[PDB]
């Protein structure tokens, strides 16, 4: 039975699998230099990390 | 040479010896020339409270021998 | 009472050190000094974002192993018991089941980190 | 028991501490960093003087500009210096850092680190002999021997 | 199988030792003649008072005094 | 003295309240560590030490894992504290004031079987065996190996099954 | 009198931490073909005081991104616990006789990690967070084997008290029956302190300083001295448990002397090891402790559960 | 109880340590042991409906041993009256109540 | 004793209140659950020590065991939730309305 609350309701999927908004990756960016001892002095080395 | 290191080692050794000797001598000085009584179980604590009471002054290390039974 | 005394003495020593470290020296505060450190350049983001964990399963397992340790710790007393065969058998069963769980995790590659 | 005498002795003590314990920063840009190393080496043992390379500016007391300073690197150098806590000293090592040196007339070189940060001591050479850099460290030690801060506070 | 045990003893000796010690811990109690004495000792300790019994007059096997030669002796523990 | 155990219980209450106010799980784990420390203190003040040290170690490990997790799943750009939100700070202070009110009004209208400010410290250790040798708490917890063998197999199987279950849940 | 005993136990420990920094520098120097401090004082016995005074004379940092409360609490707690772990130690007589002294040690140590955690989180810098997570991993790695090693040893002592080990070793060290457990305990104490090869919490080659990177003179000094105090503490633990000083009730001074000798040996060994080896990768530490030490640790726990039974050598309860 | 498997096989997995009057380690005794024993022995063979009326005296003695509301009330009233007296100066605690006692033995 | 037990009961009730009154984060609710566990463990240990019933101390340790197992599976579910939505928020698992 429809109501003003159940108008936006959509019938669920046939396999219980829901097309879901693809949440993009959030990769921690880090300036590994310069002034870092490993970096031999003038290297910045911007890199992305998952952990 | 390598024997230039013995000063620091000797200093730290003295400093690490001080605590134990100090604790022992202080326990003796405060508990009547005896080792601080250990109360690991309630029986020892009962003994110590008995001693505290029977001793004229409330202190467990004043040992009362056969001089106090007649 | 003496334990309280010693621990509070240590609290006070540390706090005195920190007080005389924060109020004795001359200061000159400005934003470029008080700003975070990221190897000479400016951070591209905040450090308060999800830092993914690749050993989460091993940590979960560590919880249960800590509990098994909690159950193993009463042995010094359990060995003073008349029923010695029961204590022996139960301890052996406990340690063996622990090892079997660890082995299953190992084989199924739980101790290895997500990449 | 004059307060001025007491203050002079206290300042001697302050400077002795800040001097016999100079922790520089692992900040080497170019060739001159090699002579920095060699001054960390057995022949010239830095720690013998109380010198210790700490990698964080928030723990360092001095920074040796050991090589050429490009325009792409000057912001980071000024930032690191800014992040070092007072008292903070600076030492220019080589000819690249003092006045650009062999690359003075280049489009990508600052003709002196003294434009971006204030410099206490200049060590000339290309590269400066590690012995010379040590001479400069001790020159800095003496300069610190002559700070006379608390005497100034008492005279104010 | 000997070759497998051998290449494991060469490659992963830590697990070999672990299983061996596991088995020895599980076995040796079944082997020793001093296993029976653990419970006997843990029973010999008087953590409580030996509450005496009323002399009904029908306890011949029971002693009237500690130094009366009756009851459990601890010689097996005095010379063990 | 005499106010000792009551102060411990009140600190435990305040810790649990600041926890229930749900700030960033960092400060919540902090409050839980503090509450476990206070619980250890009070359990020691009632006679038993093994259980207190135990729960303390357990919750320390747990909050370690929880820190590791919240830094990865339960973090925010600006994590909330008790002071951050005026409403949360206000309800915290309000809860302290309400505890004070409840205590001071129960002492008056209520009987002494719940809160007796006069008579405090008289009922902690009702009875004791002055001549005793075998009263440590670990004796009971060791009974698991000899007498209460059922609890032991139960808990061990719970942990075994937990290993298998967490593996199955975390499978991708 | 008790406060005087507190002093005689506290101030020497701090002096020993300072001169331990000294001995560290000089030993590593002579291993590296160099001298080490000899300028500041006679053979360098004033370099630690110079460092400390200089630090407590520097401008500390109150950054803009930090949670100042934890940022300030963490070093307080670190130092407090580093000094509190020394109280229940028998040398041969402790200042605080605890029946569950081993568990006090365990809990206080497992607590000292939260100083690192909260420091690295408060600092609000990426390298600080990395150091904190590495500490999490390190603890998750070593804490499992620590307690089981210790239990397996204590199953011949009879209690968690640190003063029954003295009567247990009255005739013979606990190293002979437990040298495997002793080795594993040595490496795990090496890890508990974030000490090389396990200096991952402040790994300068990957993380400029780790949880210290935003910390400055005073609080940093607190962290550092806490580290160098826990070092001596764990050496003392090794040499009270597995190595046994001579206990003759009329001669506790000899006990303290030999205790000190062995502690110096073990600490110098820590420094030796820092000088001799590279640094692990913090996943390899987990793999080690969970694939070579934990299986063997369980096997030895079972072995030492059984040994008192098929030997009739169950220890006494007081 | 719902499935009395134990009472069938004749075992005891969880029922030998339910109440305080059960066998404790090293033959110690939980407090209120005798009160609990008497309550249980009275409530045996008659049911919980009768026991709520016929073992009421014993259950109440047990409840008082364990919770001790009445000893609390009594000592509180005594202390209250004594405080009133001292307030209005009609009482002085004897020596053995002020620390100064003959500490036997 | 009575004041201690009253305060521990009030603490359990506060932690239950927190568990019932959700906020955005789930781990906070898990922590409130752990706080309830703590309260109950402490109450049981205090009762067993006040009664001198050393046959009931094996109970609270089991309480802790099972509470920590619950926490473990909760953390695993939290992992899955974060993988799905990227966050541990509760307002995101509202698609089973149909
Ligand atoms: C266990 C840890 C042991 C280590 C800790 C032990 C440290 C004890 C050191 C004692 C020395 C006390 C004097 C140190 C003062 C240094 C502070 C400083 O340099 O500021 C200069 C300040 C500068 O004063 P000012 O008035 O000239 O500053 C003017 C404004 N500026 C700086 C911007 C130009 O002098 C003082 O005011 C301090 C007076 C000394 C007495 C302070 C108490
Ligand atoms: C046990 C936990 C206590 C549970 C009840 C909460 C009581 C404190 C609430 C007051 C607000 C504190 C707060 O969250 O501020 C954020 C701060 C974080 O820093 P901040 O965000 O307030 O930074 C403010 C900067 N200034 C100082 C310039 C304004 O953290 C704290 O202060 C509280 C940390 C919890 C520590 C609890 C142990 C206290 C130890 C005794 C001292
Ligand atoms: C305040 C913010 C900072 C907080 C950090 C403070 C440092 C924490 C240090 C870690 C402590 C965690 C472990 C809990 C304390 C140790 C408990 C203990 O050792 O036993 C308590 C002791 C009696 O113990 P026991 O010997 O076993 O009993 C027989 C004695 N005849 O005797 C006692 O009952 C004394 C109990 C008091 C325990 C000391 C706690 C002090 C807290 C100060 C704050
Ligand atoms: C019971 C009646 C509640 C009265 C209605 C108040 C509604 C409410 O505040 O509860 C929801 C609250 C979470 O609210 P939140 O999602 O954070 O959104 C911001 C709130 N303006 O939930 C919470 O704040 C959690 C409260 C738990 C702690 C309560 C202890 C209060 C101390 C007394
Ligand atoms: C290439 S290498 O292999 O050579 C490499 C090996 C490692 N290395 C090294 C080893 C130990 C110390 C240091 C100097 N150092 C000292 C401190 C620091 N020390 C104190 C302190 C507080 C109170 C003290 O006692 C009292 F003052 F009395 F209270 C004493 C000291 N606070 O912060 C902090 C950071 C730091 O680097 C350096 C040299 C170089
Ligand atoms: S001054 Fe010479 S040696 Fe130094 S960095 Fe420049 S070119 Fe290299």
């Amino acid at each position: 039975y429809p109501s003003k609350e159940t108008a936006h309701w959509k019938p669920p999927p046939w396999n219980d699998v829901d097309i879901l908004k693809e949440k993009a990756v959030t990769n921690m960016t880090l300036n590994f230099g310069p002034q870092h001892p490993a970096a031999h002095g003038v290297l910045r080395l911007v890199l992305e990390l998952s952990g | 040479m390598w024997f230039e290191i013995l000063p620091g080692l000797a200093i730290m050794g003295v400093c690490l010896v001080i605590p134990g000797v100090s604790t022992a001598y202080i326990h003796k000085f405060t508990n009547g020339g005896k080792e601080k009584r250990v109360a690991r179980v309630q029986y020892q604590w009962y003994l110590m409270e008995r001693d505290r009471r029977i001793s004229g002054v409330n202190r467990y290390y004043v040992s009362k021998g056969l001089e106090n039974i007649d | 009472m003496n334990l309280y005394t010693v621990i509070f003495i240590n609290i006070l020593l540390s706090l005195t050190l920190i007080l005389v470290a924060f109020w004795l020296p001359q200061m000159n505060l400005y934003s470029e000094k008080a700003n975070p450190y990221e190897c000479g350049f400016d951070p591209t983001s905040s450090a308060r974002l999800p830092f993914s964990m690749k050993f989460f399963l091993v940590a979960i397992t560590f919880l249960l192993f800590d509990l098994e340790i909690a159950l193993l710790l009463p042995l010094p007393w359990a060995i003073q018991t008349i029923k010695t065969s029961t204590m022996m058998i139960m301890a052996f069963i406990l340690v063996t089941i622990l090892s079997l769980g660890l082995a299953y995790e190992w084989t199924q590659k739980g101790l290895e980190w997500t990449e | 028991s004059r307060a001025e005498y007491v203050v002079t002795k206290l300042d001697d003590l302050i400077n002795w501490a800040r001097r016999s314990s100079l922790w520089p920063m692992t900040f080497g840009l170019a060739c001159c960093a090699v002579e920095m190393m060699h001054m960390a080496a057995p022949r010239y043992d830095m720690d013998r003087f109380g010198v210790v390379f700490r990698a964080s500016p928030r723990q360092a007391d001095v920074m040796i500009v050991a090589g050429t300073l490009t325009n792409k690197m000057a912001p980071a150098l000024r930032k690191v210096y800014d992040q070092m806590p007072e008292p903070r000293y600076v030492v220019s090592m080589g000819s690249c850092a003092n006045g650009g040196g062999y690359y003075h007339y280049s489009y990508s070189v600052v003709r002196g680190c003294d434009r971006i940060v204030p410099v206490d001591i200049y060590v000339p050479g290309c590269p400066p002999t590690a012995e010379a850099l040590l001479y400069g460290i001790l020159q800095l030690q003496r300069k610190i021997k002559r700070e006379q801060k608390l005497k100034i506070w008492y005279r104010r | 199988i000997s070759a497998f045990l051998k290449n494991a003893w060469a490659k992963e000796p830590v697990l070999v030792v672990s299983f061996s010690v596991w088995g020895l811990a599980i076995i040796m109690p079944m082997i020793s003649p001093y296993t029976k004495y653990a419970s006997m000792i843990n029973k010999a300790t008087p953590y409580n008072y030996p509450v005496p019994v009323r002399d009904d007059g029908n306890m011949p096997d029971v002693p009237s005094h500690p130094q009366d030669p009756l009851g459990p002796s601890l010689d097996w523990l005095k010379n063990l | 003295m005499n106010n000792y155990i009551f102060v411990l219980s009140s600190l435990f209450l305040v810790g649990c309240l600041g926890l229930a106010l749900k700030p960033s799980p960092i400060y919540g784990g902090l409050g839980l560590i503090v509450s476990g420390f206070v619980g250890c203190l009070m359990v020691l003040g009632f006679g038993g030490s093994f259980l207190g040290l135990m729960v303390f170690l357990i919750y320390l490990g747990g909050m370690l894992v929880v820190f590791g997790y919240t830094t990865a799943m339960a973090t925010e750009e600006y994590p909330e504290t008790w002071g951050s939100n005026w409403l949360i700070l206000g309800f915290l202070v309000l809860g302290v004031i309400m505890e004070v009110f409840l205590i001071c009004v129960l002492n008056y209208y209520d009987e002494v079987g719940v809160i007796n400010l006069d008579g405090l410290g008289d009922w902690l250790m009702y009875e004791v065996d002055d001549v005793g040798v075998m009263l440590e708490g670990g004796i009971g917890v060791a009974a698991m190996y000899s007498c209460a063998t059922w609890m032991m197999v139960v808990a061990g199987w719970s942990l075994f099954a937990g290993i298998f279950i967490i593996i199955e849940i975390t499978r991708d | 009198m008790f406060f005087i005993n507190i002093l005689t136990l506290l101030v020497p420990i701090l002096i020993a931490m300072a001169f331990l920094t000294l001995v560290e520098r000089k030993i590593l120097g002579y291993m590296q073909l160099r001298k080490g401090p000899n300028i500041v004082g006679p053979y360098g016995i004033l370099q630690p005081f110079a460092d400390a005074m200089k630090l407590f004379m520097k401008e500390p940092m109150r950054p803009l991104t930090t949670s100042m409360s934890l940022f300030i609490i963490a070093p307080t707690l670190s130092l407090t616990l580093a000094l509190s772990l020394w109280v229940p130690l028998p040398m041969p007589h402790p200042l605080i006789n605890l029946n569950l002294g081993i568990l006090f040690i365990l809990a206080t140590s497992s607590l000292s990690v939260y100083s690192i955690l909260w420091s690295g989180w408060a600092s609000n810098s990426k390298y600080s967070l990395f150091g904190a997570l590495r500490a999490v991993a390190q603890t998750i790695s070593y804490e499992v084997t620590m307690a089981i090693i210790l239990l397996s040893v204590l199953l011949m002592n009879g209690s968690y008290s640190l003063q029954t080990l003295i009567t247990t070793q009255e005739h013979m060290w606990l190293l002979l029956p437990a040298w495997p457990m002793a080795m594993m305990w040595f490496i795990s104490t090496l890890a508990e302190t974030n000490r090389a090869p396990f200096d991952l919490t402040e790994g300068e080659s990957e993380l400029v300083s780790g949880f210290n990177v935003e910390y400055a003179a005073g609080p940093f000094a607190l962290f550092f001295m806490a580290e160098y105090t826990n070092i001596i503490l764990m050496n003392a633990l090794t040499t009270i448990i597995f190595l046994g000083p001579l206990y003759y009730i009329n001669l506790p001074e000899l006990y303290s002397t030999n205790f000190m000798m062995e502690a110096l040996l073990l600490s110098s060994t820590f420094l030796w090891i820092r000088a001799s080896y590279p640094r692990f990768r913090y996943d390899q530490l987990m793999h080690l402790l969970w694939k070579n030490f934990l299986p063997l640790t369980l096997a030895l726990c079972m072995w030492h559960i059984s040994l008192p039974i098929f030997t009739a050598g169950v220890p006494p309860y007081m | 109880p719902f499935l009395d498997i134990q009472k069938k096989l004749g075992i005891s997995l969880d029922r030998h340590f339910m109440f305080l009057s059960a066998e404790q380690p090293y033959k110690n005794a939980a407090r209120c042991h005798a009160f609990e024993k008497e309550w249980i022995e009275c409530a045996h063979g008659i049911g919980g409906t009768r026991a709520k009326k016929e073992c009421k005296i014993e259950f109440d003695d047990f409840e008082e041993c364990l919770l001790r509301y009445k000893t609390m009330r009594r000592m509180h009233d005594i202390k209250k009256q004594r405080e009133k007296l001292m307030k209005e100066g009609k009482y002085t605690p004897p020596p053995h109540h002020s620390g100064r006692e003959e500490p036997r033995p | 004793m009575p004041s201690t037990f009253f305060n521990l009961t009030m603490a359990f009730s506060l932690s239950l209140l927190g568990t019932l009154m959700f906020r955005s984060h789930l781990m906070s609710t898990l922590l409130c659950l752990e706080g309830m566990v703590l309260s109950l463990f402490i109450m049981t240990s205090v009762t067993s020590l006040n009664s001198n019933s050393m046959s009931s101390m094996p109970i609270p340790i089991t309480i802790l065991v099972f509470a920590a197992c619950e926490a473990a599976v909760g953390l695993a579910l939290l992992v899955k939730v974060s993988n799905t939505y990227g966050t541990d928020y509760v307002q995101n698992l509202n698609l089973l309305q149909c």
